[PDB]
């Protein structure tokens, strides 16, 4: 008459709602935002979320007992309700470290985000945070580089990196690619790079633009004196043509490569990234797709954790938003997954989206990339933002300067020079950023033509991922 | 608690774990081909009647996969009583073999139903023990 | 018509109401949620710009080129029935835009940037028109439908399965026992769970060795072929492909890949590997609920499967229904259409947007697997028809009297309902009646049937058309 | 229709003369000459079928397949204007009767037997149309000519090309000095004869060494991009 | 031999009618991988020709009615089947499960028979 | 010059290549077939195996019962020449395979112009 | 329609699909090389008549090909009676072997003619069903 084996449904909260489990320093560490149908109770709602992204189905099974429930299952350890809601709760769900596969992000995501989204219990679910314990970190490669590995390879110091996206994102030759690179490059730019839908295409195949932007970046380097780059774009369809690209960059001699982690995917991610370790080759990250699973407050994944799996999954840039510019960024949500991004060490902090405290146990710092319909009036909200450890990007920002590329990329450069002069000076870039732009633009002539014709630019709307 | 017999207990694909097909099940099932206008076939097995690996290893390779014909596919046939007497041909000629009964459909190039009607001479309710 | 340095409407240039569409042009159709202030037009050509050529200011490099012949363009906006501020944007883009054979620059593309467009609240996109001078440039299914049928040499049913469980926690023996037992019962195929990669309490070759002996074992004695999905999802590709030849090594005929979380690009690798090499695929689509449960955003389901049989599968998860996870009637028949089919009218009632020809590529076959059991039986094989997976993970595991039994019953049920079926019962209306009798006849089926006959999910639906 | 056994004609299955052609279908246009006594449809016929599905008497395997969906067609028939005895035949080809990306695959059917057929006195192939959904699966030329003119920087003129004589019998020294010469003078190009490949007389990497030594002393000579 | 010469515009039509491909020219060729005396013994067939069939329609069967169209064939008492010129690789069928199926045909009706077969 | 050789042609041992009769061929055509090419050869019959009225296998036998039968009477110092339509006719009447076949392609022949004369 | 049977109709090579040949029709192949001044040999088999693969599995490999030679090949043998009496003292010596009449061209390097002359203890119109 010990627990035998017997047949049939039973609520998961029998096993997966343990409120009195004291938390281990190896568990993954999951915060859901849940909506749960009528008449469901959040207890067997957490608990089919740990049941069903760790151990459990719908039914008890007798293979069970052949092995021990209580050492390898999720555990739904707390659920607080969310302040002026009536419908939704954060559960905490805690994940044996034994239940993941060592350095593979893919594996993380398919039990934690794999099947529990779809169930018919629930309205909505969104995973907000993860702690990653220090145990499972090492296990990952991390990232090539990282920021500081960085800067000594490009021997760029004391101000974020200035950058910009060739336009129109589709559509130009090999040949103008790199004519247009080559111009942004020689004003005062340290990186251009192909937009993330460049890959190889009939109006420009990959490798011809590859050779085109190798002969403009030399060129440019040798003009200028300091170190240029430009993103060539590895993404592709299979991996064995990724790694091609990959290749034909190193033989180039490039200091920088480029990949699309969500649209090509964790499994040819990590690929590349261990390829650019092993090869010195610079991992620039963009995030296409991102925003499919993260815009939305009740459902989806947010970016944060997106964040953290690339992180791990290895990248030495990411984009991170701009707050200011075209696409979306709340200011306090951006700044918390920009010390996760960037940090060793970050604590619990509610107010800025941090769910858990992450220990990073020394895996490289990602430099955040700001980037989208930003332009020089920008400037100091972005240097206020980011401070020095970031890539700011400027394509229409710069091929949209009256006078061209050259003149273009020189403004901003005048511009984030000016600021981070200002800033070093103990000038409050928060309160007197219109005014150390005004002034540069009475000085350089490039500058204010670039002032003129984005005085009015403005975005701002409605946030929806708001805390 | 009943054990499914591992002794001998060989199943062969479609309707094998129900009780054996009726002569009025069997013609249900020839009205079936052909309302759907599907083209009936025979095929017979003299030796091994199931799927192994003598020739070759790899992945989606078998051997005992292909029966031998009887006669031709029936194309344009539309009479089940045409059907029904080619079985008892084929199972004339070979009282001994493997028989099944398939159908075709020329549209999709697939086979789209089979079924065993004669085997060489577990029960249905002696599978459990 | 000289360089204008400046900010101008997205509508001025991307916005052609006008437009004939062109038979090699894709299509999309986004449901699209302006905010307050911003034209419904404006919106459009915003995402029709930045899903292609466009960026926020005007750019002077655009005159060393042919906008009109690359540019996006949204050539129609329907209001939604009902909604106040939804819409439904039209977007044509030419063939030039997307890399011959990757579905990953199609969705970066498409899919890319424009749902964080501050100016929209939501975004979703619902169908895709891919056009065959597109499809073309595609390998697609490693096998497709008929091919796998004539390699398992199995017809005339629809193919069974079962996930073993625990999902996660079982050694690599007490696994191949698990297996042997499922498939000497009556099932087609056993699968790794999902998440079932290499872990501490079971490495992967281990348990791809055990799996094969009891493979091997329940095939001859069943006589029937067998297989069992094991999964070659990995954290790189060179681990992913170190797992699909030690199947090939084994002899195996069919592995699995979760190609969401995995990505495209290795799936596309993974796919091309099995065509290569004779192994059939199977796709587990975990994580596709975070893209597509949601009716204001997001992507539908619909087209993560037309990219997956373009990347390629053999089998693709499908939803049950009636089972414990999402997927509404009408959505589900939709979608089974765009996966098996060659060609697929426009039909809204059903979910599809455009007409869809697939010109010969191999069509996938639909899993249904999710809290399913022999009750569901009936309603399984009238939705899904004979080509179509059904998997039974705790349906067969958590029978009363063990995995073979567990695997005889769902068998009896499948088959009773196909016989049923062909001799002209309606399914939908008899369905019961042919369980019934099954049970009084089979006493596995019989302890089934009592233990899950009060099971049902019934829920409010979220996906709603 | 069940499987009849025996010849029966072409002009029966492959002659639809009121098919109309897919966006999809590789269309060829043959001149053709029967033998006295052919009819041209029955000529037409002839070149589709055993072009595409068919052989000179019924199969029963046809009836496993659908013909509708592979066969190729002979759609229309032209006289040619002041000839007794020629016509042009028109003919559809699914796109699922081509391999991919292969040229040999679309030449062995349309081109591969057809022409030796006893019924005609003469056949000639006179045009091709690829459609856009097979040209797509094809590599296709590795440059093409923008991307040529870029590579070489050379805009706004012909370019200038010139092979290497005699034909046969030069050593690689010699080419090389021959090839050296050429391109200092004003030539983009050299070019080996289309028969030299290698031979006693030369053979292939002496002369690949020589050739590479004169393209770059031209080349810095000039100041002009060569080849050869 | 055959290059550029049937271009000329100074004659109306060429054909070669016959080459004369000296010992030593001959003899700086690997030649055939086999050739008749090697192949009768390699299949073991003597004393009669050959007898062969290639599988129709050209186009159009699935490779598992190919495989079953072969296994008829060589069954009856044909040495071998063969792939028309034509079928390479195809929508309809793919090159590599055509082998497959071929491959099981080929062996059954080696088994059933006793002589050599092949396709 | 009689058979279009216009030069003596020495192939210093290089191994010789089977020739193939294939084409539009049927049983009736065996004797011929045989007589212009001897033993060494293969010979191919698609739609004359697969369009036999019983099948492949059917068909399959017929061609072979004809070719051994072709190749017996040479054996036996016929002349395949003059006497090979017999040689068939006597086969029929022995083999119902062959019998079958017989009778579906009897009136077949393709007699036309040649083009490439000598 | 009649059904080539797949049971047991293993077949030996040039001949085995005519009626058995005569001992006129074997005097008459006979005369046939000595006529062309072939090599006249016998072979004889024990075991396992037909060709199979234990050994090895490559391309052009099978064993049983080769079988055991009676005595010599008869070189300089113009005479069938010769040739004739060793058929029979080879048949009498193995009564129960496949036996087979082989000859040689030496020119060619190869085997001209075979056909078997024993088996061991289908008839030719019991082929079809
Ligand atoms: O393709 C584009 O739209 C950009 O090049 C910006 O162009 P502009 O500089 O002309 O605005 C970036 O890729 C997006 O910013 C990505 O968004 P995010 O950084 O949010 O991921
Ligand atoms: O992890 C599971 O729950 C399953 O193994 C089913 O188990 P049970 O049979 O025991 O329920 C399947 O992987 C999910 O159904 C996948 O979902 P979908 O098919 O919706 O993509
Ligand atoms: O494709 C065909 O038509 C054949 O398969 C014959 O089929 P049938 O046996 O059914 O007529 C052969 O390829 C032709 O003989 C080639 O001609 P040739 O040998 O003269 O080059
Ligand atoms: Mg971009
Ligand atoms: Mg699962
Ligand atoms: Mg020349
Ligand atoms: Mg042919």
């Amino acid at each position: 008459a010990g627990a035998g084996f017997k047949a049939g449904v039973k609520d998961y909260r029998l096993t997966y709602y343990t409120p009195d489990y004291v938390v281990r320093d190896t568990d993954i560490l999951a915060a859901f935002r849940m909506t749960p149908q009528p008449g469901v109770p959040p207890e067997e709602c957490g608990a089919a979320v740990a049941a069903e992204s760790s151990t459990g189905t719908w039914t008890t099974v007798w293979t069970d007992g052949l092995t021990s429930l209580d050492r390898y299952k999720g555990r739904c350890y707390d659920i607080e309700p969310v302040p002026g809601e009536d419908n939704q709760y954060i559960a905490y769900v805690a994940y044996p470290i034994d239940l993941f596969e060592e350095g593979s992000v893919t594996n993380m995501f398919t039990s934690i985000v794999g099947n529990v989204f779809g169930f018919k219990a629930l309205r909505a679910l969104r995973l907000e945070d993860l702690r990653i314990p220090p145990a499972y970190v090492k296990t990952f490669v991390g990232p090539p580089h990282g920021i500081q590995v960085e800067r000594d390879k490009l021997n760029k110091y004391g101000r974020g990196l200035l950058g910009c996206t060739i336009k129109p994102k589709l559509g130009l030759s090999a040949k103008n690619y790199g004519r247009a690179v080559y111009e942004c490059l020689r004003g005062g730019l340290d990186f251009t790079k192909d937009d993330e839908n460049v890959n190889s295409q009939p109006f420009m195949r990959w490798r011809d633009r590859f050779l085109f932007v190798a002969e403009a970046i030399y060129k440019a380097q040798a003009e200028t004196g300091e170190v240029k780059g430009h993103y060539l774009n590895a993404t592709a369809g299979t991996c064995e043509e990724m790694m091609k690209r990959a290749v034909c960059a190193k033989e180039l001699g490039v200091p920088i490569i480029m990949h699309d982690y969500l649209t090509g995917g964790f499994t040819a991610n990590t690929s590349l990234a261990i390829y650019c370790r092993d090869n010195g080759l610079l991992l620039h990250i963009h995030r296409a797709m991102h925003a499919v699973i993260d815009r939305q407050r009740n459902h989806g994944i947010h970016f944060r954790v997106l964040a953290k799996a690339l992180r791990m999954s290895g990248g030495d840039h990411l984009h991170s938003g701009t707050v200011v510019g075209k696409l979306e960024g709340e200011r306090e949500v951006t700044l918390g997954f920009v010390d996760l991004m960037r940090d060793d060490y970050v604590e619990k902090d509610r107010s800025r989206g941090i769910y858990f405290t992450q220990d990073w146990c020394s895996m490289p710092g990602v430099m955040p990339v700001a980037s989208g319909g930003i332009h020089v009036w920008h400037m100091p909200a972005l240097v206020e933002i980011f401070g020095d450890d970031a890539c700011l990007q400027f394509g229409g920002g710069t091929l949209g300067h009256p006078w061209g590329n050259a003149p273009g990329a020189a403004a901003n450069r005048v511009a984030l020079e000016a600021c981070t002069q200002a800033r070093n000076e103990g000038r409050d870039l928060a309160r007197e950023g219109g005014d150390v732009i005004r002034s540069a633009c009475k000085w350089s002539p490039e500058l204010a033509a670039a002032c003129e014709v984005w005085k009015e630019i403005k975005f701002e709307f409605d946030t929806i991922d708001k805390l | 608690m009943m054990v499914w017999t591992p002794v001998n207990n060989k199943m062969f694909e479609t309707f094998s774990y129900l009780p054996p097909l009726t002569d009025e099940q069997i013609a249900a099932q020839v009205d079936y081909i052909v309302a759907n206008g599907w083209i009936p076939c025979l095929e017979f097995a003299t030796d091994h009647g199931f799927v192994y690996r003598e020739h070759h290893n790899s992945p989606g390779y078998y051997d005992g996969r292909y029966w031998t014909m009887w006669k031709l596919p029936m194309f344009g046939c539309r009479d089940p009583m045409q059907v029904l007497r080619e079985i008892v041909a084929c199972t004339k000629a070979f009282p001994d073999a493997y028989v099944r009964l398939v159908a075709f459909d020329n549209q999709k190039q697939v086979q789209i139903m089979g079924f065993l009607v004669q085997r060489p001479k577990q029960p249905a309710n002696k599978r459990s023990v």
